[PDB]
RNA sequence: UAACUGAAGAGUUUGAUCAUGGCUCAGAUUGAACGCUGGCGGCAGGCUUAACACAUGCAAGUCGAGCGGGGGAAGGUAGCUUGCUACCGGACCUAGCGGCGGACGGGUGAGUAAUGCUUAGGAAUCUGCCUAUUAGUGGGGGACAACAUCUCGAAAGGGAUGCUAAUACCGCAUACGUCCUACGGGAGAAAGCAGGGGAUCUUCGGACCUUGCGCUAAUAGAUGAGCCUAAGUCGGAUUAGCUAGUUGGUGGGGUAAAGGCCUACCAAGGCGACGAUCUGUAGCGGGUCUGAGAGGAUGAUCCGCCACACUGGGACUGAGACACGGCCCAGACUCCUACGGGAGGCAGCAGUGGGGAAUAUUGGACAAUGGGGGGAACCCUGAUCCAGCCAUGCCGCGUGUGUGAAGAAGGCCUUAUGGUUGUAAAGCACUUUAAGCGAGGAGGAGGCUACUCUAGUUAAUACCUAGGGAUAGUGGACGUUACUCGCAGAAUAAGCACCGGCUAACUCUGUGCCAGCAGCCGCGGUAAUACAGAGGGUGCGAGCGUUAAUCGGAUUUACUGGGCGUAAAGCGUGCGUAGGCGGCUUAUUAAGUCGGAUGUGAAAUCCCCGAGCUUAACUUGGGAAUUGCAUUCGAUACUGGUGAGCUAG
C-alpha cells in the first residue's frame, strides 16, 4: 500500500515541515494553519505529552518523511540492530540508501513522491538497467541515470531547476546536462539534519 | 549397486544438483554415502557452474561405482576444463 | 492376484514348491537312514550308510535346496558320530 | 584393545558363573551432586576359581548363555 | 576479519499504610478457524477429526538377440472371368513356456516404555546386480504348457485323455580354487545366443576363426542386512514381591551365524526400594517455538531409524519377504448370479459418502533428475517435473504526480458567526508501473543419428570398444515461459479496529439501572469523553479484528533462584535400619576431579563472510558451531580406597 490523500495535515499534526510539497511556496503561507493540529480539537504544541506519545510521534515523523510503512520499517530496524555500529546511525543510512530517496536528492524529482512515481514507471536506470522497485538499496559507486525516453521532460526540467536552488548533497556527484549522477558513500549523521532524534525510535523498538 | 548421480535441490524452475555417491535403491533426495561436488546449469556472473572432486571420483570408480550418463558427461567436461 | 504377471508368479511358485519339497524329502530320508545305522551300532554298516548319504547331501546343497554350511555341518557331525563307534 | 571392568563378586552359586557388581560415580544432570550408581553383570568362570567377596576383572566377549557375555580375566584380591 | 551482546512492568483486598498472596493485562508464535473487506506477482503450505466405509479411472512391467507355435499386411512367381486366383521368401505382431523385476519407489502412526530409538563399541555371519583376479563351459536323457479331442458352465472360469521346444528339469564325466577328514583319502558344477569373416572342408549349409552378452566353481573389495554389549530414554506404591524353560551346566537337535532358539537329564537358582511385577499414556531422533540463560512445550511440511497394510494365525518362492496393489487358513463386511457357480480390500494419485469449526483437480508429460526391462531401437513409471484451486503464511508492487485559497458548496460544533473538514475538492498541467492489446524472444538439452579420421582386439581394413573434427538433421510438458519493445487513457483498483485508566487518539444528538457495553477497574437511575448514530481523530493497511493453543511476564516448584514465631508451612516426643555427611598427621593408589592427543558427533536447520535471483523472500559456496561420547597418555591440591600413626570429638 501507499499513502494517498491530504499532505499538509500530516505536517500540521507533526508540528514541522516534512517537505511533501514541492517548495515553491513556504510551508507557513501554504497552510495558514501551522501551529494547530488538524482535528476539530486542534491545539498548540504546548500540550503535555507522555513518554509513549513522544516516542510514537518521533517514529511517525521519520515514517512520513520517508514514505515507509510499519512492516518494512520494523524489518529495517531489525537489520540495523543485527548490523554492527550505532543502531540509529545504521537505520538512517538504510533509509537514505533507498533508490527513490537518492533520485530525490539527485534532483530529478521535486518530491519523493514524484521520484517514486518516476522509479515505478521505469524512467530511471540503475547501473545500466531499467529497474522499477523504489526500495532497492543503492550501494557505493552506483551510477543513476534517466532513460532517454524520459529525458526532455518538463517535470524533470522543473525538478532540476528547483534542485539547483536546493542545497546539493556532498556525497552525490551529479551532472544535470546529461542528467546522470554517481553515489559514493552513505551520508553520515552530521550530514543528516539534527532535528531527527533516533534515540526515541531505538527506545520504542527496544521495549 | 553403488552409483554416482545427481540429487535435485534448488527452487522451482531453477534446479541445483549435488553429485552424490549412493546405493541405487535409495530415494533420489534421500540417503547417500558421500557428496563429491555440485552442478548449477543456470549459473551466471561469479557463480561456479560445475565442481567435481576428481580424486574421490576415481577412487569410487575403482571401487566399482557406476556413474550415470549425465555425471559421466560432467566428468568429461571437468577433465577437459582442467 | 490382479495382474497377469502376478498370476504367472503364483503358478511358478506352486510348481517350484512341489519340486523343492521332493528334493528336501530325499535329503532327510538319507540322513535318517544313516542315523538308524548308527543307532544299530555296527561300524561297517554305519560307514556304508554314511558313504551313501554324503553325495546326495552335496548334490542338493550345490543345487541350492539347502545351504552349503548346513551340508558341511551335517557331514561333520555324522562323521564324528560314525567315528565314535570305533 | 578389549573392554574390561573391575568389580566385586556377590554370588557364585550357579555352575561356572559368577555375579559381579560394578560401581560408578556420576554427577546428577540437574542438581550436580555426585551420586552412586551400580549394575549387576553375569560373567563366565570356567574353573570356579572365583568366590564371594573377591575383587575381580572381567572382559567383554561373545555370548555364552542367555545372560552371560563377560569372562573373568584375573582375580586381583581374594576374599 | 566474523561466527554475538544479554534480563523494564501495570491493575486489583483498606478510611490511609506496609507486607503476604492469588487473579487479570501489555510480547512472541500458529498446518489455525470465524466476522467485515478484497488488485497483482514470487516462493512455500494445504483432513491436526473416523487406522471410518468406499463407486470409477490410473499407480509394475519388460525381453522374439532363450523357445515352439500361431496371426494378419505387403510383395515376387505361375495360371487365367483380365487384375483376379494358387504358391514362395523376407518385414512386422504376441496368448503360452522361460529370464529379470515385482522385497525399490509411494502411504500411515494403530501397536510398541523396550526385541524400539540415541551415543559409543564388538564377533560368531550371509550378501542378486557392480569392480579385480584364477580355473572352466564335455556328453546324454525323461517330461510339461501352448496345441488337438472330450466335458461342465450364459459366461467368467473349471475338469479329463494324446503330442512338442528351450538359457525349463534330472543323471554321467571333469575340478586352479571349494566342503568333510581319522591327514590315509573322500565329495561336489555349468547353457547357450548374437555380430562379422580370409583360407579350408560342407556327409548340402554349416563346420572353423574371432568378438560380445551369457552360465558354473572360488577368493578379496564395495554395498546391503542379521546378531551381541554398555549408558541414556513419561506418570502411578490408593500397584511389593515376581519368576519354573524360570537362572545356570552337560549330551543332542536347529540356524547364514553366537544364544534355552528347542529338547532329555543335573543343580537351585535369577530379578527387586538404584522401583522388579502390575497399571495409564506414547512411534523415537536431527530438529521447531519460547526464554537473558538454566529450563519449559512440541515431533506437521524436509532427512534418518522402527512398526503397520480390513481383523488374527501361517508358510512358499527367492540373493533378499513372513511380501500395500502375492498364496493358504479362520473371522466380520460388501458385490455378481441364469442358483450351476464366483469376486473384493484407497493408511498409492484423483475422487465419493460420513464426521468436523476446518483443509484443494476424478488435470499434463515422461522434455529434465532418478527407478525397472532390453545388445539397441525403445517401452513402463500418479516417483518426479509441471499446471488448477485457497489472502493460509512470508516477501515485493500498485491503487497516480505537481500546481492549485479574498479558503467554493455541503456536512458537523458553536459564546451563533466563526471554527473544522482543508490543498482537501473543483480547475490547470503531466505520467503509464501493474492489469489489457500487438510484436519479438533466451535458458532449462547434455546428447543422438549421418560423415571422416585415429588407437586398440583380431588372420582381417571386417565386427566391436574408446577418442577427435566439421557440417546437417533431430529432440520442451511447462508454453502465448522469463525477459525486451510498441499501443490508449487516470484510464481497472481501500478497507478494518479503536478514541474513561492501563494505552496513541473528543464533541454533539438519541435513550434514561431501560436498551445495552465490558480483558480487569467498572459505565447506564436527564449535560453518558465508557450504550447507539453522526462529525472529527488515532493505529494499521490488501488486510483488519475475535476465539483457541504454547512459552514469557510468574523468584507463582526457586539448580541458576523462595520459604516454615504471629501471613500457608517443624512430625506429640524419643530410639533406631537403609541412606547422606563426617576430626588431625603421614605413605601409596589415580575411582571422582583436571589437562593433552586421536576417532567420532550424517546432510539439512541456527550464526558469519560471500554469490545468484531487477530488490526482498528464496536458492547456494565455504566456514564456525554441534557445549557430547569413546580410547589413550599425563597431574596429584581436594574428595574417595588401602597401610600406619595421634588425641581437641
Amino acid at each position: 500500500a501507499r499513502y494517498i490523500g491530504p499532505k499538509c495535515k500530516l505536517s500540521r499534526r507533526e508540528g514541522t515541515d516534512l517537505q511533501l510539497k514541492s517548495g515553491v511556496k513556504p510551508f507557513d503561507v501554504k497552510t495558514k494553519k501551522a501551529n494547530k493540529a488538524p482535528g476539530q480539537h486542534g491545539q498548540a504544541r504546548g500540550g503535555k505529552q507522555s513518554e509513549y506519545s513522544l516516542q510514537l510521534r518521533e517514529k511517525q515523523k521519520v515514517r512520513r518523511i520517508y514514505g515507509v510503512l510499519e512492516r518494512q520499517f520494523s524489518n529495517y530496524y531489525k537489520e540495523a540492530a543485527r548490523v554492527k555500529g550505532a543502531t540509529g546511525e545504521n537505520l538512517l543510512k538504510l533509509l537514505e540508501s533507498r533508490l527513490d530517496n537518492v533520485v530525490y536528492r539527485m534532483g530529478f524529482g521535486s518530491t519523493r513522491a514524484e521520484a517514486r512515481q518516476l522509479v515505478s514507471h521505469r524512467s530511471i536506470t540503475l547501473n545500466g538497467r531499467r529497474v522499477n522497485i523504489a526500495s532497492i538499496q543503492v550501494k557505493a559507486g552506483d551510477v543513476i541515470a534517466v532513460h532517454e525516453g524520459a529525458k526532455q521532460q518538463l517535470r524533470i526540467k522543473n525538478a532540476i531547476e528547483l534542485a539547483a536552488q536546493r542545497g546539493i548533497p556532498a556525497w552525490i556527484e551529479v551532472d544535470h546536462s546529461k542528467l546522470e549522477g554517481t553515489f559514493k558513500a552513505a551520508p553520515d549523521r552530521s550530514d543528516l539534519p539534527a532535528e531527527i532524534n533516533e534515540s526515541l525510535i531505538v527506545e520504542l523498538y527496544s521495549k | 549397486m553403488v552409483v554416482i548421480r545427481l540429487a535435485r535441490g534448488g527452487a522451482k524452475k531453477r534446479p541445483f544438483y549435488q553429485i552424490v555417491v549412493t546405493d541405487s535403491r535409495n530415494a533420489r533426495d534421500g540417503r547417500f554415502i558421500e557428496r563429491i561436488g555440485f552442478f548449477n546449469p543456470t549459473a551466471q556472473g561469479q557463480a561456479e557452474k560445475l565442481r567435481l572432486d576428481a580424486d574421490r571420483f576415481a577412487h569410487w570408480v575403482s571401487q566399482g561405482a557406476q556413474p550415470s550418463e549425465r555425471v559421466a558427461s560432467l566428468a568429461a567436461q571437468a577433465k577437459k576444463a582442467t | 492376484a490382479n495382474s497377469a504377471q502376478a498370476k504367472k508368479r503364483a503358478r511358478q511358485n506352486v510348481k517350484a514348491r512341489k519340486h523343492n519339497a521332493s528334493l528336501r524329502s530325499m535329503v532327510r530320508t538319507y540322513i535318517k537312514r544313516t542315523l538308524s545305522a548308527i543307532a544299530g551300532g555296527d561300524y561297517a554298516v554305519a560307514t556304508e550308510a554314511y558313504k551313501k548319504a554324503v553325495p546326495v547331501i552335496d548334490r542338493m546343497a550345490d543345487k541350492g535346496i539347502i545351504h552349503k554350511n548346513k551340508a558341511a555341518r551335517h557331514k561333520s557331525r555324522l562323521n564324528a558320530q560314525v567315528k565314535a563307534l570305533a | 584393545t578389549v573392554r574390561t571392568l573391575t568389580g566385586k563378586v556377590v554370588s557364585d552359586k550357579m555352575d561356572k558363573s559368577i555375579v559381579v557388581l560394578i560401581e560408578r560415580r556420576v554427577q546428577h544432570p540437574l542438581y550436580g551432586k555426585s551420586i552412586r550408581r551400580s549394575t549387576k553383570l553375569h560373567a563366565h568362570d570356567e574353573n570356579n576359581v572365583a568366590k564371594i567377596g573377591d575383587v575381580v576383572t572381567i572382559k567383554e566377549s561373545r555370548p555364552i548363555s542367555k545372560t552371560k557375555a563377560w569372562t573373568l580375566v584375573e582375580v586381583v584380591e581374594a576374599a
